[PDB]
Parts: C-alpha cells; structure tokens; sequence
C-alpha cells in the first residue's frame, strides 16, 4: 500500500506538472504561417458541412 | 505509459464539429434562464451552456424557453450560447457505475477516472404499471434485528426511515447496504442486491465518510453514490433522486435486484419548493408546491417488484423523512406515508435512553408484513409481536405494581429481555440464522433467567457455541426452512447445558 | 381543424388553430406521439389560441407539433365490454387483454341529472361493521365518504366493504383507482381474479376497473375519476342496473386540479388552492347520484391533508355526503381497528322512522357516553380516576367498554393480523351495545371487549381469561 | 483523413515533453515552488503514515520477534 499510493502521489504530481507544461507551450507556440493553415482548415470544414446536407 | 494514457485521451476525444440549433440567454436569476432561440427543442429536454453547465427546458414559452440551471448560475451571463443536446435528460446507467460516487448528473466526483457505460436511461420516465408488477415476495434482509422481524420489507417495497434529527436514520440505511455482502459475495445470483445511495442536500464530509465506510467493509463494489450535497444548486439536489432510481431501475429492468435509499427526500421537497417560489409558482401548506406531493409519488412508484415475463427484477425504495419534534402530522411527512408500504419510525425519547435503533415497535407499519421474509423468521417474529403487545399493554402497571400478579411479572419480565434483544450495535448487522436463533432464545423463555444486562454478551458467545459445536442443528434448520419441536427440544438441551456451563 | 402546439408548461398546452377552434373540453390528439397523446381544451386565451390539459407527459414535445381536433370530448368504451377490463383515463385497455371491442361509447364530460331525476327514498345499507353499522349507518344507495389520513385505514375499509358488500350483490361494481398506489391497483385486480368477481375465461365478470395512479401527470389524475364515474353512469341509466362505485381517493381528483390551475394562470385560493375547488368538485360529484332510472352507491375515500378536516377539500366534500366517516389517527394509535371516529361521523339515515326508535336510541346512548368520557378525560389526564367515586368512574368504565367494542377483526385485515374476521348481523351489534349500555356486563374485564364481533365472543374472551 | 493540427501540436509537446523529462532523469520540468512544496508534502504524509523514519518501506521490513507466553502449570 506505501508504494502504490507513492506510485500515485508521483503520478499525480507528474500528470499536473505535463498538464502546465503543455498549456505554457502550446500558448506560447504561435505562429501566423499556421494560423492561417488553420483558418483555410476551418473555411474548407465549414464549405464541407455546406456541401453535407 | 501515463504518456501513452495522455496520448490515446487527446485521440479519443475528437471535437467532432457540426452547425447545433443554439439559443441566446434573454435574463439569469434565481436558477431560471430565460433562453431566446431553440426553435426545436423539446420540454425537458437537455441543454449545454457555453461555461459547461447543463440545463433542463422547463417553459416552452413562444417568445423565450425557461431552462432549470444544472449548476451555480453565476457561471452563466446574459447573451451566452445554449446548444442543444438532442436529448430528453438523462443519465448513465449501468454495471460500470458500482463503486463510482456520481453527482445528480452522472459525472463522476471522485477522482477515479471516467465511466465506460455504454447506455443511458432519462430520468422522468413512468412508473410501470398494474400488469407488469406482482405481489412483493422476496425478503429484503437489512441485518437489523428489531426491523427484520418486526418491520419486514421485501423486494419491490418502499419502506419510510421516518424520526427526527440524529436518530440513526442513516445508520439504518447504510446497514442494510453493508449486510448485503454475504448475498453478493455468493454465488447465488438471486438474492444478490445492488445498492444506490442517494445523498441529498447533506454534508460533503458527512458523504465521504459514508463512502470510507461502505470501502472498508467492501460494500462499495455493489454500491452506487449518487451525492447532491448542500453546497450543491438546489435543482441538482431535486434530480438527484430521480438520478439514482434510474440508475436502480437499470438493475430492475434487467432482471437484477436493487435497494436505493433517499437520504433525505424531506431536503429533496426543500429544494423543490425554492425552485418553485423562485417560478413564482402559488405556495400552498409550509410554503411548498401544490405538486410536492406529485414530487415524491412519481419518484417512489418506480420502485417495484416486476414479474417473470419482465425479467422478474425489483426495485427497493427506502426513503428518509426528517420531523420537527416528533410530528409525523406535518404535511410532507404524511404525503410521503401515503406513498409508501409502510414506515419505520424513530424516536428521540428511545434514542435518549440508550435503546439503539430508537425503533418505535408500535408505531412501525410493514404494509407487507409477512409475505416477504422467511418461514423461521416469520414463525418467531409472529410469537415475538404478541408479547411485545401484551408487554406494552401491562408496561402501564410497572410504574406503581410494587406488588404485581405472577402473569403480569412474567409479562414485564419477558418483555425487558425483548426489547434488550432488539438491542444492536452500528454496522455490525445479521445474518438471518443468527436473527433468528437469537429471538426464538428470547422468546421461548430461555432469556427469564439471564438478566437483561448480559444479553448481549450471551448473543456472542451462545452463537459462537452453535457456529462451532452444534453446527447439525442449523443444518437441520436450513434444510427444514422451519423449527421442528425435535430441534426445540435440542435446542432447549443445549440452552440448559450451555448455561449451567456458564454458570453453576 | 389542424393546430400546432404554441407552448408547453407542465400539463398545460397551449395550442393555436388556423380555421376553427375547437369547444372547451374537447379532445385533441398530438400527432408525433408513438402513443396517444390527449389534450383536453380547457379555455381559449385569444388570438386563435386555446389552452389545454395533456392526459400524459409533455416531454419530448416540441412548438409547431401538429395537433388533430377529435371534435368531441374524451370519449371512453361504455358497457358490459368493460366488465372485468382495465382502462386508463382516456379509455385504453391497460390489463394487456387486447382491445376493448364495442359500439357503445361516452364522453367522461356530461351534465349533472336534474332535479326531476332524483330518488328520495332511503334504505339502510347493512354492512357487517359495527362502528358503521351503529353510529352512521350506510344508505342503499347513496353517497358515502371515507375521510381519513394517510395509514389511519381507508384503503383496507373500502377493501372490507368490497369484501362484505360487493360479493354479493345483485349488480355491477366500478372501481375507480385515482391517485393511489399502482401496488394496491394490482393487489385489488388478482383479489377480483382470485375471488372470482373478475372473469378471465368467460363474461361473468361484475367489476369494470378505472385506474389513473399517482405516477400519472395531473391531467390523467384529475380527469380518472371521471372515467370511473361515465362506466358507472351508463350502468345506472341505460341499463337500469343498481351499480356500485368505489373511488380510492377522491381527493386526489381535487390535489391534481390545483397543480394544474398553477399552470393554468389563475390567482390562488385559499391555501394555495384552485378558485374553482367547489365547482369542479361539485360537477363531478352531483354526477354520482341514485336517479329513477338506476341507483348508485358510492363509497368515496377522502384523504386529509396533515390530518387536518377544515382543508378545504374535505371541508367541500363533507356536504356532498350521505353518510361521513371519519377516521381518526388517535384511534389507531390506541389499537381500536377500524379507527373510525365515533363523535364525528354522520350518516343522514339515523332517524327512528328509517332505522327503527331501538337502534336510534342506542346510537345516541353510544354517543351521550362516549361525549361525557371526553369531556371527563381531561381530569383523568392530569388528575387522575378520583372523581365522583361510583357515577364518573362507571361513565368511564362503560365508555371504555365500547371503546373496545368498537373495534372489530376485518376479513381483509386477517393477512397482518392473525385475527379472524368478523362479520356482524346489525341485530347482533345493537344487542351488544344495549348489553353494554344496561350495565349487563360491567364486571367483565374492558380487554374481553377488545377486537371480538358478536357480544357472545365477548363473554366467551372473559370466560377465557 | 487529415488530422486536427491542434492534435498534432498537442502530441508534439507530449514528444518535447517526455524527451525533456527523460533526459532530465524523470524530474519535472519547469515546476514552480508550489508544486515542489506539493512533492515534499505528499512525500514526507506517507513517510509519517507508514512510518518510514524507523525503517527503510522501499526494503524487507527487518521483524523483531520474541518467544510466545506459556502460563504456569498451575494457577
Ligand atoms: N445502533 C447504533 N449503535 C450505536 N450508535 C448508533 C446506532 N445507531 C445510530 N448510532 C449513532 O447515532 C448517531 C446518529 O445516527 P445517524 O447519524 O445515523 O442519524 P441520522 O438520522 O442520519 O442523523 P442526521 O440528522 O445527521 O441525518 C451517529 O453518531 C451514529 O453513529
Ligand atoms: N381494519 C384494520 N385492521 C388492522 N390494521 C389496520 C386496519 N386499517 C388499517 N390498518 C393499519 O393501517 C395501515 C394503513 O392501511 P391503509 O392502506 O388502509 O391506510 P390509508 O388510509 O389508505 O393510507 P394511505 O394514505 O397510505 O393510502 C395498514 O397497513 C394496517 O397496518
Ligand atoms: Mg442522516
Ligand atoms: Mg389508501
């Protein structure tokens, strides 16, 4: 029981370190060249879901 | 291998974008959004905010649609965007439920992961009707002496845990979900009982104590918590009820057995009666809704014994109602006993003295009485419930009888050993052998010599004597399914010898 | 014409016609429904736009659903087709018997009959319960009414006068569930299987059964009883029959009006309840009434709300009453079944001309004792038995007496119980009373008294003692 | 079938972030003092819990047995 809940204590404190780490990164990694990529992609679902019907 | 578990989480979770008739928040205030927009949506349907919280489509008005915030309403601000969820509400139900503590909504609270249930069952649906149902048959076994005997309750039953504050309402209840280990670690699979614990408008703590409670003994395995707690919105404490018996009626339609327990439907009519003050709807007696009664009616019918062509499945309801000072002629106490098949009363003045369960013996109704417990329990019970009477009719004698006739001595003596035999400790309950030998030992007179402040001593250790030394005698009780008066009179051997082994 | 649903709160429906709106309780039919879905128009707001009562839930409906006019109110199956079956509010076979075939049908709506159309002559419905028997006897034909809270008894009282009553007798019964337990419906239906009233092989059945319980919506609810009451009308009128009609309970008829009438935009009566409260009640119940064509006998429970009897919809019903009986939870609580008032119940039959000068007379001898033991009992309560030495203590000595001898062992009570019921001969019970009365039997033990029918079984306990 | 890019860039920073964290040794990348604070909480509860200051929980508990009480003979 000592190191299953060690086992947890050190996943939970890893799960919650990944989960900042990823949300500091992926803010902080913005870039216009794929922002627009992305806004095509949304333009060309929305004409997909136009299309579907 | 967390990354891998992280990594098939983003996977998995598809955002799956498509155009959703939305509708636009008009005015929030006292847990009703008004909502501009939703032309197709339907009464009671689902609802998704755009902060998350659900809601339910209460008023289908033609300009605007009243919806009953699933949650705290500062979370939603006027012009926010309401998309439908397509879905009349509902909840998940299912296997993969047991041992999960849910709020009303069927997320789950305790941290434990997600639930992979595969269906879902709406929470407003009819109670089944006069063909569908039998005749309630099968005993429900609570562990308790004084309610297995005296207040039987059966598969299919709704049985009231009614007193006042801290009478042991709880304990009762929790009780009977502890005792149902021994049927469900067997292996038959028809006196196994699933369990739904509905918690309305109590403590957090006073809940998560419940579940450390339920997970040391291992009664969590079968064990749904459904927990609306006080700090929840008042329309998450009213579905939770609602939550719970759909959950409970999975189990019955699929010819499964389960208790549920509303602990308690008298904070449930609280929250109903401040969502219908904040409708402006007209108070009627104690300010509550004229559909109060409507309120826990449509919720208890649900509970039934179904027949053999629906799969032979039960629901049991054991609902809790809490009195002010003993008054069980207030006006939701008397509509939830006008739906029930009999309650089990509490009392204050027997909890002061030290008799725990506080069970009012007189003033406790089985309306199904014996048609739902075993033939042992029921021949001794029958015996048991007379004297109990003719003990409380000469219990009047007692305060001033210095001298007292022999009859109503041994009346008043039989009657003491009685109501100490009744006497239970919390969260130990019974088996229903051990129920039984214990009573037929007070009964039949075997208890007139042992004073009544060692009974519960000669409870351990006579057992201990018949689970060790004279095990053919169960045996023989088990097979039979009765009492034989050659194993009554084997049985008054071994109370002799055992006695004048104790004491000579 | 065709309408569509313009919005829905609760029960209530409001939907708007194009051409033609449909009358005030009309039936309307909702389109999209898998089962039938029926509303009932209950007024017209304006703009083309009605407002109705739906028998069954709303969920799932939306605005703009299509609704179909019927162009007649709710119409059930009428007849002896209904003998032996089970039928909802709105007429559907709910015992899954297949459907009920006939040509005869009757909307649950109709006047009251007139004036001219009433039956004036009182005969004494012989019951086999003492308490009834004695102190407000039962009319042949007439309208009895069974006040009571919830588990003082009224659901096992009109089960013994189904018992005592209903199995022999030369006529048909209708029983009307409203409100109440789906269990208690399903219990009473294999008791009507079991002691042959209801005929699952051939068309010898004598009961026809309307059920709308307390898991139905308000609309079903409070139009059931209705139901029950249009099968009890065709029996009485087109066919001339002597009809038995127990409603269990009717109150419930008028607790699902007021949770209506909050939807339906109405300012609140007294304690909260509908403005139309003596209205509605007195539509429906100067329907169930003894014509020249046809008798009926109805015996009506009536649950009291907080066990209080000045709520107005007791208060209301009282005066819609042959007989009244009041049961009291006081009296249950000291173990005298059934708990049955005795100062508090009337029957509108306690004359000498119609029931005879003996049995007025110690009815009334019953109820001088029983009124002076009250009175006394506050002394008793704090004081004590020492008051008037002989006269007050063989005032309270013979009041207890007939206390006990009130009580009585029910036949359907028996399962609970253990004690065997018992059915009185009304010549029996005034026999024992007056023995009682004379002072015959006041060395007897007050416990000899105690749940035994005939005064023989009296002296028979003490003898046993 | 093309994939979300907000997809792809989430696995991107698990990648970054788990070739970060191994060749860190399995620490944590970037924590802030809260979190170190958490760790230590956590770490030095289940010491206290399971009372890993007399012995050593990660190897075989060393068991200090003794010899079982025999009565007398007599009374
Ligand atoms: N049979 C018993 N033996 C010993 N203690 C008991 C027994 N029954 C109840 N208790 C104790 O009495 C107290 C009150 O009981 P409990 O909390 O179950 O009552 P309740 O009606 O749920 O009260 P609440 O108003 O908090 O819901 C508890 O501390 C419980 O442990
Ligand atoms: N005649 C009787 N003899 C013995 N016990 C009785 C009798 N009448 C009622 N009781 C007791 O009272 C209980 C309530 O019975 P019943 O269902 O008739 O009450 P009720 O007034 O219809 O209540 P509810 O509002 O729940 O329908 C019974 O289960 C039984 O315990
Ligand atoms: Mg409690
Ligand atoms: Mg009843």
């Amino acid at each position: 029981d000592y190191h299953l809940e060690t086992e947890r204590a050190q996943r939970q404190i890893k799960q919650k370190n990944m989960v900042d780490w990823i949300v500091r990164n992926v803010m902080k990694s913005i870039t216009p060249e794929q922002e627009r990529l992305m806004l095509s992609k949304c333009i060309s679902d929305l004409k997909a879901m136009s299309i579907k019907a | 291998e967390i990354s891998a578990v992280l990594e098939e989480k983003i996977l998995g979770a598809a955002p799956k974008e498509n155009l959703e008739e939305t509708g636009r928040v008009l005015s929030i205030g006292d847990g009703i959004a008004r909502v501009y927009g939703l032309k197709n949506i339907q009464a009671e349907e689902m609802v998704e905010f755009s902060s998350g919280l659900k809601g339910m489509a209460l008023n289908l008005e033609p300009d605007n649609v009243g919806i009953v915030v699933f949650g705290n309403d500062k979370h939603i601000k006027e012009g926010d965007i309401v998309k439908r969820t397509g879905a009349i509400v509902d909840v998940p139900v299912g296997e993969e439920l047991l041992g999960r503590v849910v709020d009303a909504l069927g997320n789950p609270i305790d941290g434990k992961g997600p639930i992979g249930s595969k269906t879902r069952q709406r929470v407003g649906v009819k109670a089944p009707g006069i063909i569908p149902r039998v005749s309630v048959r099968e005993p429900m076994q609570t562990g308790m002496k004084a309610v297995d005997s005296l207040v039987p309750i059966g598969r299919g039953q709704r049985e009231l845990i009614i007193g006042d504050r801290q009478t042991g309402k709880t304990a009762i209840a929790i009780d009977a979900i502890i005792n149902q280990k021994r049927f469900n670690d067997a292996q038959d699979e028809k006196k196994k009982l699933y369990c739904v614990y509905v918690a309305i408008g109590q403590k957090r703590s006073t809940v998560a104590q419940i579940v450390k409670r339920l997970t040391d003994t291992d009664a969590m395995r079968y064990t749904i918590v459904v927990s609306a707690t006080a700090s929840d919105a008042a329309p998450l404490q009213y579905l939770a009820p609602y939550s719970g018996c759909a959950m409970g009626e999975f189990f019955r339609d699929n010819g499964k057995h389960a208790l549920i327990i509303y602990d308690d439907l008298s904070k449930q009519a609280v929250a109903y009666r401040q969502m219908s003050l904040l409708l402006r709807r007209p108070p009627g007696r104690e300010a509550y809704p004229g559909d109060v009664f409507y309120l826990h009616s449509r919720l208890l019918e649900r509970a039934a014994k179904m027949s053999e062509s629906n799969g032979g499945g039960s629901l049991t309801a054991l609902p809790v109602i809490e009195t002010q000072a003993g008054d069980v002629s207030a006006y939701i106490p008397t509509n939830v006993i006008s739906i029930t098949d009999g309650q089990i009363f509490l009392e204050t003045e027997l909890f002061y003295k030290g008799i725990r369960p506080a069970i009012n013996v007189g003033l406790s109704v089985s309306r199904v009485g014996s048609a739902a417990q075993t033939r042992a329990m029921k021949q001794v019970a029958g015996s048991m419930k007379l004297e109990l009477a003719q003990y409380r009719e000469v219990a009047a004698f007692a305060q001033f009888g210095s001298d007292l006739d022999a009859s109503t001595q041994q009346l008043l003596s039989r009657g003491v050993r009685l109501t100490e035999l009744l006497k239970q400790g919390q969260y130990v309950p019974m088996a229903i052998e051990d129920q039984v030998a214990i009573i037929y030992c007070g009964v039949r007179g075997h208890l007139d010599k042992v004073e009544p402040s060692k009974i519960t001593k000669f409870e351990k250790e006579f057992s201990q004597h018949i689970k060790t030394s004279h095990r053919d005698i169960l045996d023989t009780i088990a097979k039979e399914g009765q009492i034989s008066p050659d194993t009554d009179a084997k049985l008054k051997k071994v109370v002799t010898d055992f006695l004048s082994t104790f004491q000579a | 014409s065709n309408g569509q649903i313009t919005a829905v709160i609760g029960a209530v429906v409001d939907v708007q016609f194009e051409d033609q709106l449909p009358p005030i309780l009309n039936a309307l039919e909702v389109q999209g429904r898998s089962p039938r879905l029926i509303l009932e128009v209950a007024q017209h707001l304006g703009e083309n736009t009605v407002r109705t009562i739906a028998m069954d839930g709303t969920e799932g409906l939306v605005r703009g659903q299509n609704v179909l006019d019927t162009g007649a109110p709710i119409k059930i199956p009428v007849g002896p087709e209904t003998l032996g079956r089970i039928m909802n509010v709105i007429g559907e076979p709910i015992d899954e018997r297949g459907p009920i075939v006939t040509d005869k049908f009757a909307a649950i709506h109709a006047d009251a009959p007139e004036f001219v159309e009433m039956s004036v002559q009182q005969e004494i419905l012989v019951t086999g319960i003492k308490v009834v028997d004695l102190l407000a006897p039962y009319a042949k034909g007439g309208k009895i009414g069974l006040f009571g809270g919830a588990g003082v008894g009224k659901t096992v009282l009109i089960m013994e006068l189904i018992n005592n009553v209903a199995k022999a007798h030369g006529g048909y019964s209708v029983f009307a569930g409203v409100g109440e337990r789906t269990r208690e419906g399903n219990d009473l239906y294999h008791e009507m299987i079991e002691s042959g009233v209801i005929s699952l092989k051939d068309k010898t059945s004598k009961v026809a059964l309307v059920y709308g319980q307390m898991n139905e919506p308000p609309g079903a609810r409070a139009r059931v009883a209705l139901t029950g009451l249009t099968v009890a009308e065709y029996f009485r009128d087109q066919e001339g029959q002597d009809v038995l009609l127990f409603i269990d309970n009717i109150f419930r008829f008028t607790q699902a009006g007021s949770e209506v009438s909050a939807l339906l935009g109405r300012i609140p009566s007294a304690v909260g309840y509908q403005p139309t409260l003596a209205t509605d009640m007195g539509t429906m119940q100067e329907r169930i009434t003894t014509t020249k064509k046809g008798s009926i006998t109805s015996v009506q429970a009536i649950y009291v709300p907080a066990d209080d009897l000045t709520d107005p919809a007791p208060a209301t019903t009282f005066a819609h009453l042959d007989a009244t009986t009041v049961l009291s939870r006081a009296i249950a609580e000291l173990g005298i079944y059934p708990a049955v008032d005795p100062l508090d119940s009337t029957s509108r039959i306690l004359d000498p001309n119609i029931i005879g000068e003996e049995h007025y007379n110690i009815a009334r001898g019953v109820q001088k004792i029983l009124q002076d033991y009250k009175s006394l009992q506050d002394i008793i309560a704090i004081l004590g038995m020492d008051e008037l030495s002989e006269e007050d203590k063989l005032i309270v000595s013979r009041a207890r007496k007939i206390q006990r001898f009130l009580s009585q062992p029910f036949q359907v009570a028996e399962v609970f119980t253990g004690h065997a019921g018992k059915l009185v001969p009304i010549k029996d019970t005034i026999k024992g009373f007056k023995m009682i009365l004379n002072g015959e039997l006041d060395h007897l033990p007050e416990v000899a008294f105690y749940m035994v029918g005939p005064i023989e079984e009296v002296v028979a306990k003490a003898e046993k003692i | 079938k093309a994939v979300d890019p907000i997809q792809k860039l989430f696995l991107d920073k698990i990648k970054e972030y788990d070739q970060k964290s191994k060749a860190a040794g399995g620490k944590l990348l970037e924590a802030s003092t809260e979190i170190q604070r958490e760790l230590d909480a956590e770490l030095d509860k289940l010491k206290k819990m399971y009372g890993g200051d007399t012995a050593d929980l990660s190897k075989f508990p060393s068991f200090h047995f003794e010899d079982p009480v025999v009565d007398p003979i007599n009374m």
